[PDB]
């Protein structure tokens, strides 16, 4: 069988976090998503010559169920920690998301990427250097993505698979 | 038919690829085409179509129109639709009045009636919208319309003013009726804890309206204004999960903690039998939490039957809720679904599909996206109709409504307290297992989950 990677998207609600996985799964060119089917969260990809399947969990909309997160944090193999570049509180929330994941995994070395998402035309409040400094203090990569153009989306998920592979 | 010109009546402009598009299939039971997209004028024309009634489209349109059309703009458009001029000049005028004017005017009143009956909150939130509706309904003249005009006035006035055999006997264990001061996880009867929480959770589930969900409003900055019932339902769930975790880790004596965990799995069994999936997942989330999941000495002592009950319950959420979904589909009401799945599906449907479609450079409202949202809200509504045949015990209810495990602590401080309690009661290896004194003066033996009387 080809390797299956269980990926988990974590981050603040209300700031377009769902666009990351939606854009990955959409071929680009097609704007017609059904979240009720397997193909909406399972994607066969080829990364550095090696074929694999990405099984992505994104519970966007369920952030108020704050006592239900430990389950997916325990099963997930890699985490995309997402904040919106126009929302400082979403950036400041990353620290606790990472602390929970570490606690649940019982480890300081968990495959993880920091993702800065440009979710709309509004003004940037988190500079790339602040986000790069935070990512370096955690020992993880930083990737900026655009929700409108799909730029960086592939790189955010592929970099995470490389972190799992190199763990 | 010879309809008037577009310059005198906007809804007479003929259909084209530039103003209306359809899905390939027909409405399953009606044989009616499914609208994929259209200009608002074409959507209003089809909302009040002369050739036939379209209740599915009317229902969907009224549940979801606010993302592309304001309530004040809709009322104008349906009033404009009702004011049909006669074509520029008999046999033509007699058939036009009976096959176009009369049916369109009657479909407008049907939209007004359904609007006031099922989406009265638009009128409650905007008193001037109700003024204009009452004015317009007062101007309607005709014996044909009179009956429908009177029905709308009765719904308005009522909206402004604002059944089984015997339920099972209430179960009691250590705590007796009225001894509210001793009510707790182990002293209340496990059957009755589950019944009362299912009643509470059923009512919280039933109070959630589509106005709290359409447009993903529970995730936006005004969520506390627009989705209060949804957020009360989610907060109760979270609170019960934290209460179960707190009951466990604050029971420092191992034997007592085994009795606590075992009692919660018995509550889970009753939740499973009542089809309270929200309650099942409250328990599963507590068992899967960081403080509880690591209590190996506690789980070692749990009887096999209860380990298997918990394991089948844990399996419901695996693989994107695959087993949960199959099970919810297989059962019939009464039930308490897990709301979270619907929230993600509504949100991802709204964020993953475009608001507008473009055909020959013209913007068409993507109606199919709205229909997908209305199908999720319709599925939610299907489970809110059937109540439980269980009696309310006012004091147990009040006990569960007023639970506050966190107290005055913030979320981080409290979950850090639970985890550090877990570490104290069962230290990480190779620290030895300490012993702790017992805290419960009453017996730990459960009465079981089989009802005590016929
Ligand atoms: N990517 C992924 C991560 C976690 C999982 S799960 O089976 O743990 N799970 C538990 C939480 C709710 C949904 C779910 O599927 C599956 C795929």
């Amino acid at each position: 069988h080809m390797t299956e990677y269980k990926l988990v998207v974590v981050g603040a609600g209300g700031v377009g976090k769902s666009a990351l996985t939606i854009q990955l799964i959409q071929n680009h060119f097609v704007d017609e998503y059904d979240p009720t089917i397997e193909d909406s969260y399972r994607k066969q990809v080829v990364i550095d010559g090696e074929t694999c399947l990405l099984d992505i969990l994104d519970t966007a909309g369920q952030e108020e169920y704050s006592a239900m997160r430990d389950q997916y944090m325990r099963t997930g193999e890699g985490f995309l920690c997402v904040f919106a570049i126009n929302n400082t509180k979403s950036f400041e929330d990353i620290h606790q998301y990472r602390e929970q994941i570490k606690r649940v995994k019982d480890s300081d070395d968990v495959p993880m990427v920091l993702v800065g998402n440009k979710c709309d035309l509004a003004a940037r409040t988190v500079e790339s250097r602040q986000a790069q400094d935070l990512a370096r203090s955690y020992g993880i990569p930083y990737i900026e993505t655009s929700a409108k153009t799909r730029q960086g989306v592939e790189d955010a998920f592929y970099t995470l698979v490389r972190e799992i592979r190199q763990h | 038919m010879r309809l008037p010109s577009a310059d005198v009546y906007r809804f007479a402009e003929p259909d084209s690829e530039e103003n209306i598009i359809f899905e390939e299939n027909m409405q399953p039971k009606a044989g009616i085409p499914i609208i994929k997209a259209g200009t608002v004028i074409k959507l209003i024309e089809r909302l009040t179509y002369h050739m036939y009634a379209d209740p599915n489209f009317v229902r969907t349109f009224l549940t979801t129109y606010r993302s592309f059309c304001k309530p004040q703009e809709l009322l104008s458009l349906i009033i404009e639709r009702f004011e049909i001029p006669e074509p520029e000049p008999s046999a033509e005028l007699k058939r036009f009045r009976k096959e176009y004017i009369q049916p369109v005017q009657l479909r407008v009143l049907n939209v007004c009636r359904h609007w006031v009956e099922h989406h009265f909150y638009d009128f409650e939130r905007d008193a001037y919208l109700l003024q204009r509706m009452e004015e317009f309904i007062g101007t309607v003249r005709g014996k044909a319309m009179k009956k429908w005009v009177e029905s709308i006035t009765k719904i308005i006035q009522r909206k402004k003013i604002a059944f089984q055999s015997s339920p099972p006997t209430v179960e009691w264990h250590i705590s007796r009726p009225g001894h509210i001061e001793t009510f707790d996880l182990l002293t209340l009867h496990p059957i009755e804890i589950a019944r009362q929480l299912t009643l509470l959770e059923s009512d919280l589930y039933r109070a959630v309206q589509p106005s709290e969900l359409v447009g993903s409003v529970w995730t936006k900055e005004d969520k506390e204004i627009n989705s209060p019932n949804l957020l009360k339902m989610i907060r109760h769930t979270t609170n019960l999960t934290l209460w179960f975790e707190k009951c466990i880790v604050e029971t420092e004596n191992l034997e007592e903690r085994v009795a606590v965990v075992s009692r919660i799995i018995e509550i889970l069994q009753v939740f499973q039998e009542l089809n309270n999936f929200n309650g099942v997942l409250e328990v599963v989330s507590a068992m899967n939490s960081s403080p509880v999941y690591r209590l190996d000495h506690t789980f070692e002592q749990i009887p096999s039957r209860q380990k298997k009950i918990l394991e089948e319950a844990h399996e419901l959420s695996e693989d994107h809720y695959k087993k949960y979904l199959a099970k919810l589909r297989s059962i019939n009401p009464p039930c308490v679904p897990f709301f979270g799945i619907y929230l993600t599906n509504i949100l991802k449907t709204e964020e993953g599909n475009p608001e507008v479609l473009k055909r020959h450079g013209k913007e068409l409202i993507n109606f199919s996206k709205r229909r997908k949202v209305a199908e999720i809200t319709g599925e939610i509504q299907q489970y809110q109709n059937q109540p439980y045949c269980l009696r309310v015990e006012s004091d147990i209810k009040r006990f569960f409504e007023n639970l506050n495990p966190m107290g005055n602590s913030m979320e981080k401080e409290f979950t850090d307290y639970l985890f550090n309690k877990s570490l104290e009661i069962e230290p990480r290896n190779p620290k030895p297992l300490p012993r702790f004194p017992k805290k419960y003066s009453y017996p730990l033996k459960s009465p079981g989950v089989r009802p005590s009387n016929p």
